[PDB]
């Protein structure tokens, strides 16, 4: 008991109660959500999940940034490395710093 | 931010307290599936829609908007051109029709 606070804290009457979502039910909602963006992107917020395929929608983000869809066309293999890539570094930075 | 589906409009309604709104938005209700293109070979360059896509009921090839299906004939007044058919990774050749083609040979 005495090398930990936790004990100090319930024998004096505090405590800490459990999240009602567990961290699964979370992780189900988060892919449930990446599921709903990768296939149907923003439709799915809207009403029922329409699916497209990934490189049309991103077609259509393209649209919505003010850049023709043939840019993305043309560039996709270009464009689809580079996502990867900093995907990569992303998993890289968090491999790396600790805070 | 102003309801569920893409926003229309609102209308404020007061109560004791606080403020109620009446958001209306539209809401898409019956789609069907269709296979589709990104872009579209027909002389050796690609084509792209200025506002739709492509879909195909499962012969032929039309263009709509995106968001309430109104198919249209695939014209030149549809679509733009954007270099040969060789980069675009799903072309699909089909006719893009001329609208002046006809009137010159009338
Ligand atoms: C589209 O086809 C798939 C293939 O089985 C089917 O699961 C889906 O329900 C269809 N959707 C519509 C809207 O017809
Ligand atoms: C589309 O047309 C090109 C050019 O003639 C041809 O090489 C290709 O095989 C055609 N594709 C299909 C699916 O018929």
């Amino acid at each position: 008991a005495a090398r930990d606070l936790i004990c100090a804290q319930k024998f004096n009457g505090l405590t800490v109660l459990p999240p009602l979502l567990t961290d699964e039910m979370i992780a189900q909602y988060t892919s449930a959500l990446l599921a709903g963006t990768i296939t149907s992107g923003w439709t799915f917020g809207a009403g029922a999940a329409l699916q497209i395929p990934f490189a049309m929608q991103m077609a259509y983000r393209f649209n919505g940034i003010g850049v023709t869809q043939n840019v993305l066309y043309e560039n996709q293999k270009l464009i689809a490395n580079q996502f990867n890539s900093a995907i990569g570094k992303i998993q890289d930075s968090l491999s790396s710093t600790a805070s | 931010f102003c309801g569920k589906g893409y926003h229309l409009m609102s209308f404020p309604q007061s109560a004791p307290h606080g403020v109620v709104f009446l958001h209306v938005t539209y809401v898409p209700a019956q789609e069907k599936n269709f296979t589709t293109a990104p872009a579209i070979c027909h002389d050796g360059k690609a084509h792209f829609p200025r506002e739709g896509v492509f879909v195909s009921n499962g012969t032929h090839w039309f263009v709509t908007q995106r968001n309430f299906y109104e198919p249209q004939i695939i014209t030149t007044d549809n679509t733009f051109v954007s270099g040969n058919c060789d980069v675009v990774i799903g072309i699909v050749n089909n006719t893009v029709y001329d609208p002046l083609q006809p009137e010159l040979d009338s």
